[PDB]
RNA sequence: AUGUUUUUUUUUUUUUUUGAUUUGGUGAGAGG
DNA sequence: CCCTGTCTGGCGTCCTCTCACCTATGA
DNA sequence: TCATATTATTACGCCAGACAGGG
């Protein structure tokens, strides 16, 4: 029907072509009758007749002459909705410049006429004059004029002289502004200057000057001359219940503009003096500016009472504009809403739906069914039948329900599992019965929740509800590989009570010929549900190629494990039920069933799990009592020993032996130790309290205490909650953030007294305030993420590359945190992984790594896999099917089409609620040493010291994988060496961080080069020891006579000649920095490893600051080019740093703020990506210095650290694709033979297809540079202005798109959700393939 | 509460809100993102064009349902043409291009 | 065998199809 | 002229339910 | 009833982005 939406400026001829009549009078309506005004705002001739095909006043009351317009009516003759499309125009007496092009920041008329905003407004509000082609006088064109400047000029240049003001003058300036001429000038000005600031100031002005010439937008279209009025139907005038009309705000705005315009026409008729018509035109200017965007000028106008009234731009922008309130989200027919309840008899593809809601939602299907049978005739009869609800429409209703799915939806839908399609089962009742397992997907408890039902009307929507959105199809969460139909709380208690054991019961050690008579012995009353027993089970192992082989054997098991074996499908082994089955074990039971036997046995087995869990939890009778919370007998003596310890510490505090901070630290330490001892006392007293004999002496076992099974099963409860119900509830913290030294020694079974409950209320009010304010940032994070993603659709099958990121296991310094099988599960390898022995093709180079491949990776102990990542995908406008990976909720690769940006953005932002808002190296294991980034030297004693700061100390095992990693500073005492074998727990590293070592490479004698006591260094003989040290001063304390003196130590031989560095001809002089203290004095012979000086010195907003890419306040500074380094100017704002490369060109430098403790010396050579100071590091520096793969590893590690600290499983594909959407823009460095500009920022796919269709020719391409935009700056900088207008500020984006003449080739998800068509991702990707093919 | 078809608002062609007004469910923004997350392109297309806003689409759909033909004739939403007239009522010339 | 053999105003206009059942901002509070 | 406080604008969660209250003037 | 047309409170918290000031 139509391609792209084009936006441009509105010419006065274009506004007269939209229009149907000039709106003169401001008179709205008659108000005493019902008729409007002829001819006012709500006219007849200008727009249309209120009534359909009627002259409002009187003629044509039938259907013959539609169109005639008599003189007595001055009325058109069409439809009732004809006025909604027709718009009027107000002939503004005095020109008024647009507020969107005068105050957009930056203003469109501000950087175009080369005039400051302040000066532009002055003249615009009749407060300053502006010259326009004066003539032969001493005045510029842009230069303004004041009353005094004009008065004198008026008497001076009375002849050829022009100096107007207001929009009129402004219009002229714009009108008489040779665009083309300015281009060359600006272009020549940019090529004839070197000023950095000017360059950017000139490139931003020429960009908007050449863009205006590229389109059909004129400079004189900025000023509004023929103001357009919105259709009445769109500014509706309806009365509320009563006798008055509740009028809209736009009618106030238009009525004021028309009142003022009529006054201004009458004053220009009457020839009023100058100051009267200046105030009149100024009031018209402010009235127009208030109509368009109210409140952007000084304080907004108001009708009733002090609240400002809502203008047109406030009908567009904001949370309640048209995008976010009526075009992205709509209210919807065939929909319903009610309170949910359980109904556990359901199968997990069906839900209960009440009869009253079912007869209301399915009225047209029932009408169609009733008309088909022949029971009635006309539609009315059917509506009377279902209004009466006779006895025959319920069979009609059960025949329209049967195979027709519905979309259930819980009201805060965060990820895609919050809309699932069921089949209805009709309910006597008024509450939606919802299958319990599905509740863990919706985050739906049953404490008063409500859900909405939606009906797929058409046939393609019924098939999408059955084939994509059915609840049997969503059994794996799309964020990872974990099943989302995990059995939640009652059913794991029923299983944990069923499959367990006790050392004596009915039927101990009897033998049973099958699981059927195991259940028969449980039901008849001859054995117990947990009584250990040899049974004969027949497990089917499918060891052949798709053939199930029976093996039958006698397992020593219990009765309950055989009864649960009657429900397990064929292929799973018996050892999946042989254990005790908590919650992690039943989750991996369903996961192994899904990986082996597929989907249909896993659906039917999930239902049979839920049924048998509910049934035996009912048979269990697992209550909770007051006696179940067993108080430790050792608890009171532990509290008295802690009270004796705080008594000892305070008796030392009365005598002043210890400090106050050490007292507070000792009290918090002994109460933490006593808390851990009380928790261990109660945990022994709960986990093994049952001690029952069997045929003789006693024997112990794990307890059948009720609260212990609710904790050990993982149903509801943890260690901390069961700790607070029996042991002491810790040391609660006051809202100051610091802890309180007197704990809450009473649990909940004993009574809390008053003060302890008040401290508890501190600790809990902080948590409720944190959740109720955290949810806003979590939701706004999901919004920013799905609007930066929004476009990215799997659109190929292979990009045809060999690049991809290097997935290693991540190791922080403790034991290996996340194994390689968690990171390289289901992601397609980049090059073929060599087997760790020698040069073998273990896996090929384009294989998906599912579980079988990952097990053959874990057997061979594969180091790290080079795997394909989304950020390395070469596909223009989308992601190919291999560089994404596995489907994650489907076992296979991602299909051609499935929108991965939206599921990724939801999977990152959905756990936003669970996240929070507000010496030396000791080895642990026993293995082999390896060093990386190492340049070292052996000292005199033997410990290998390091001459490199950035050395990584890895502990490699005997197999080949890397198990530990650490960072060792410059100059540390390593107890070990390279390639060595150590023992578990042996200290291998040592240093002093408070004393920066200035250790050497060679030996010799020490001379004090440029070290003079009195100006350079100072004499501070030590007080308490006597062994003095010449203390080196810094460059700020010494005066300007000797500030140029750099103290240093250079090593010589026994004669005095300079001992050179081994490898060069340069001596090894070390320039001493500020605040140093000389350790080894003059004449002392040195060696390696000996110092030459003493140098003394996060949750959810972290996720936001990583995706939005803020800078930290003190970033780590780096080096943009390798080579030698040196210092510069002495403290003029900053302290300089000059880097001269060995082979490369010199002139790069950087002025470091000198408040940082540096890392580099003067004789040190640096590299790109090498640190100069320490602290956090901004991602833009990673991108422009190290590489794209470096910054994507930086973001995925720095945000999986937050998601792992709070314990959420998210696969890394989602963070890699939001990282792709961050660094999608690029900047040009060398324009080459293309049509770009020098420092123009252009999107990367554009410049790559440009120089890839030019490089296929003879011409060599253009060399770009990638840039990393934060997610809101990157979604507002898009080549599709509806995508950047449905999101944040619409004023800025619509003026930029209007003055650029931008066009929206739709080509994404939200443009097609706005404009009302098929999404180009899902089922509609075939439709968009067809439409893109047929052009 | 449930709604098949009844009265709507004035300015927009979408259904009213509430229970005291016999109105339908606001199919909000995150539900649209959840349908985009699946492949529900046709479910979303009737969810924002036929069931909600487009007047010719919904009258043709009601007659198509009661004839026994589950098929939608979509058209363009009315609130987007309301957007075009509110943007166009500024000094902005927003259009709809070639066939 | 036979019937101009008791005439007088005791009076002629339908439904018609063609269209629908009608409620906007502001602020406060609760559920999840 | 390159850092720099300082000022100005622009964000800040979805869905639902109940109730009340709505410009002054004026010969 | 039918045209006439706008004044005497302050008490968010970042976080970019643009601007006059000065070593
Ligand atoms: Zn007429
Ligand atoms: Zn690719």
């Amino acid at each position: 029907e139509f391609d792209a939406i084009k936006i441009a400026l509105a010419s006065p001829d274009m506004i007269r072509s939209w229009s149907f009549g000039e709106v003169k009078k401001p008179e709205t309506i008659n108000y005493r009758t019902f008729k409007p005004e002829r001819d006012g705002l709500f006219c007849a001739r200008i727009f249309g007749p209120v009534k359909d095909y009627e002259c409002l006043c009187g003629k044509y009351k039938r259907l013959k002459h539609r169109g005639v317009i008599c003189e007595k009516c001055g009325v058109e003759v069409t439809q009732t909705k004809v006025r909604r499309e027709r718009m009027g125009h107000i002939e503004l007496a005095s020109p008024t410049a647009h507020i969107w092009f005068l105050k957009s920041l930056p203003s469109r008329i501000g950087l175009l006429l080369d005039m400051p905003l302040r000066d532009i407004e002055r003249v615009l509000y009749f407060e300053s004059y502006v010259v326009i082609e004066g003539g032969m006088t001493n005045l510029e064109r842009q230069q303004i004029l004041t009353e005094e400047q004009y008065l004198d000029a008026l008497e001076e240049f009375g002849d050829e002289f022009d100096a107007k003001m207001g929009a009129e003058a402004i219009q002229a300036l714009l009108k008489s502004m040779d665009l083309e001429q300015e281009c060359e000038q600006l272009r020549e000005e940019l090529n004839e200057t070197n000023s950095e600031t000017k360059r950017k100031k000139l490139t931003k002005r020429i960009k908007l000057l050449e863009a205006f010439v590229q389109s059909g937008n004129k400079p004189e279209w900025m000023i509004l001359t023929v103001l357009p009025v919105l259709p009445p139907d769109l500014r509706p005038l309806v009365p509320l219940d009563g006798g008055r009309f509740a009028t809209s705000d736009l009618n106030d705005l238009y009525r004021r503009v028309i009142n003022r315009n009529n006054r201004l026409k009458r004053l220009l008729d009457l020839a009023a003096p100058d100051i009267i018509v200046r105030n009149e035109k100024r009031m018209l200017q402010e009235a127009v500016d208030a109509l368009l965007d109210n409140g952007r000028r000084g304080r907004a106008i108001t009708g009733s009472n002090k609240r400002p009234l809502k203008s047109l731009a406030d009908m567009i922008k904001g949370k309640q504009g048209r995008f976010r309130q009526n075009l992205l989200g709509k209210r919807v027919d065939y929909s319903g809403r009610s309170v949910i309840t359980v109904g556990p008899y359901l199968r997990l593809h069906q839900c209960g739906l009440p009869k009253k809601m079912a007869l209301e939602l399915f009225k047209p299907f029932i009408y169609g069914k009733l008309e088909l049978r022949g029971l009635a005739t006309t539609i009315k009869a059917a509506k009377k039948m279902v209004e009466r609800e006779e006895a025959v429409v319920w069979d009609i209703l059960d025949e329209v329900i049967r195979e027709h799915p519905v979309l259930l939806n819980r009201a805060p839908t965060l990820h895609r599992l919050g809309i699932q399609a069921f089949e209805p089962v009709l309910i006597e009742g008024k509450a939606i019965q919802l299958h319990p397992l599905v509740c863990a997907a919706y985050n739906a408890d049953f404490d008063g929740d409500q859900m909405a039902v939606h009906v797929p009307l058409t046939l393609e929507a019924q098939l999408e509800a059955r084939a994509l959105m059915m609840s049997t199809n969503n059994i794996l969460s799309p964020a990872n590989g974990e099943p989302i139909i995990v059995p939640s709380q009652d059913v794991v208690l029923g299983l944990y009570y069923m499959t367990r054991d006790c050392v004596n019961a009915k039927g101990e050690g009897m033998v049973l010929t099958g699981p059927k008579e195991a259940e028969r012995l449980y039901r008849s009353g001859l054995a117990s549900l947990h009584a250990r027993v040899k049974v004969r089970i027949t497990e089917y192992e499918k060891d052949a190629n798709g053939e199930l082989v029976a093996k039958t054997s006698l397992k020593d098991t219990t009765v309950g494990r055989a009864i649960l074996w009657m429900i397990v499908p064929k292929g799973l082994p018996y050892s999946i039920v042989n254990q005790a089955l908590g919650k992690k074990a039943i989750s991996k039971m369903l996961n192994t069933c899904y990986r082996i036997l597929g989907l249909k046995p896993t659906v039917i087995f999930a239902d049979q799990i839920m049924y048998t869990g509910f049934a035996y939890a009912a048979r269990s009778g697992a209550s909770v009592g007051i006696d179940d919370m067993v108080i430790p007998e050792k608890k009171h003596e532990i509290i008295s020993e802690a009270e004796a310890e705080v008594a000892e510490i305070q008796e030392q505090f009365q005598s002043g032996l210890v400090t106050a901070g050490e007292r507070y630290n000792k009290v918090i330490d002994i109460w933490a130790a006593a808390n851990d001892r009380v928790s261990k006392a109660m945990m022994d007293n709960l986990q093994t309290e049952t001690v029952i004999n069997r045929d003789g002496q006693e024997e112990k076992q794990v307890s059948f205490n009720s609260i212990y099974m609710m904790a050990d099963s993982g149903a509801r409860g943890s260690a901390a909650q069961i700790r607070q119900l029996a042991g002491m509830r810790g040391l609660m913290a006051k809202p100051d953030g610091s802890i309180i030294e007197t704990p809450i020694t009473a649990n909940f079974r004993e009574g809390l007294n008053v003060l302890q409950y008040f401290i508890s209320t501190h600790g809990a009010r902080k948590g409720l305030a944190d959740t109720a304010l955290k949810t806003a940032n979590s939701g706004y994070l999901t919004r920013r993420l799905v609007d930066v993603a929004q476009d990215l659709v799997v659109t190929e099958d292979d990009c045809g590359t060999h690049e991809g990121i290097m997935m290693t296991p991540v190791i922080e310094g403790g034991d290996v945190k996340e194994p390689l099988r968690d990171r390289v599960l289901g992601r397609v390898t980049a090059e073929d992984v060599l087997k760790p022995g020698t040069a073998d093709i273990l896996v090929p180079r384009n294989t998906l790594l599912h579980e079988q491949w990952c097990d053959l990776l874990e057997e061979n102990s594969v180091d790290a896999v080079k795997v394909r990542s989304v950020v390395s995908c070469d596909t223009d406008f989308g992601v190919c099917a291999h560089c994404y990976g596995r489907d994650l909720a489907r076992g296979h690769i991602i299909n051609k089409g499935e929108a991965i940006g939206v599921i990724a953005a939801q999977s990152i932002g959905e756990p936003g609620t669970q996240l929070t808002m507000r010496s030396s190296i000791q080895v642990k294991n026993k293995g082999s040493i390896k060093l990386s980034n190492v340049k070292s030297v052996v000292n005199s004693s033997g410990k290998l010291v390091i001459t490199s700061r950035n050395t990584e100390l890895k502990l490699i095992d005997e197999f080949g994988r890397t198990k530990e990693s650490y960072k060792v500073p410059y100059g540390a005492v390593l107890a070990k060496g390279d390639g060595e074998q150590v023992a578990g727990g042996e200290t291998v590293a040592n240093w002093d961080p408070h004393t920066m070592p200035v250790i050497t490479e060679v030996s010799g004698f020490v001379r004090f080069t440029d070290m003079i006591d009195g100006q350079t260094i100072t004499r501070q003989t030590d007080e308490l020891t006597g062994l003095s040290s010449l203390v080196v001063l810094d460059s700020a304390e010494r005066t300007a006579g000797g500030k140029d003196l750099r103290p240093a130590l250079k090593i010589v031989d026994a004669q005095g000649n300079d001992v050179l560095i081994p490898g060069t001809d340069m001596p090894a002089q070390y320039f001493l920095p500020g605040k140093a203290i000389v350790q080894l004095e003059d004449g002392v012979q040195i060696s390696s490893g000996d110092t030459l000086a003493r140098i003394p010195q996060g949750g959810l907003p972290r996720v936001a600051d990583l995706f939005e890419a803020r800078r930290p306040k003190e970033p780590a500074i780096l080096a943009e080019i390798s080579g030698i380094v040196s210092f510069g100017k002495e403290t003029k704002g900053k302290r300089r740093l000059v880097i001269t490369p060995v082979d490369g060109s010199d002139p790069y430098e950087e002025m470091i703020p000198k408040w940082r403790q540096l890392n580099v010396f003067e004789g040190e050579r640096v590299e790109r990506g090498d640190v100069i100071s320490d602290g956090p590091e901004a991602p833009h520096d990673i991108l422009r210095l190290r590489g794209v793969h470096a910054v994507t590893r930086y973001i995925v590690n720095e945000v999986q650290d937050v998601y792992r600290l709070q314990g959420v499983k998210i696969n890394d594909k989602h963070i890699e694709v939001i990282v792709r959407q961050m660094l999608r823009k690029a900047t040009i460095v060398n324009a080459g033979s293309s049509d770009f500009l020098e420092g123009e920022q252009v999107e990367y796919s554009r410049v790559k297809i440009a120089n890839r269709e030019l490089e296929a020719n003879g011409k060599v391409g253009a060399t770009y540079s990638r840039d990393l935009l934060g997610i809101t700056k990157a979604s507002l900088a898009t080549e599709s202005f509806i995508s950047a207008a449905s999101f944040q500020e619409t004023t800025r984006v619509l003026t930029e798109a209007a003055v650029a003449g931008k066009r929206d080739e739709l080509r994404g998800l939200k443009e097609n959700v706005i404009v009302g068509r098929l999404i180009p991702a899902g089922t509609g990707y075939a439709y968009h393939q067809d439409r893109m093919r047929r052009r | 509460h449930a709604r098949s078809t009844g009265s709507y608002s004035l300015v927009t062609q979408q259904p009213l809100g509430g229970k005291a007004q016999f109105g339908g469910q606001r199919f909000g923004e995150m539900e649209v993102w959840a349908l985009e997350a699946y492949g529900a392109a046709y479910t979303l297309q009737e969810m924002l064009t036929v069931k909600s806003d487009d007047v010719n689409g919904r009258t043709k759909m009601y007659k198509n349902i009661v004839d026994g033909n589950h098929q939608m004739e979509p058209g363009m939403p009315e609130s987007f043409n309301v957007l075009l007239k509110e943007i166009r009522s500024l000094g902005i010339n927003i259009e709809l291009e070639d066939e």
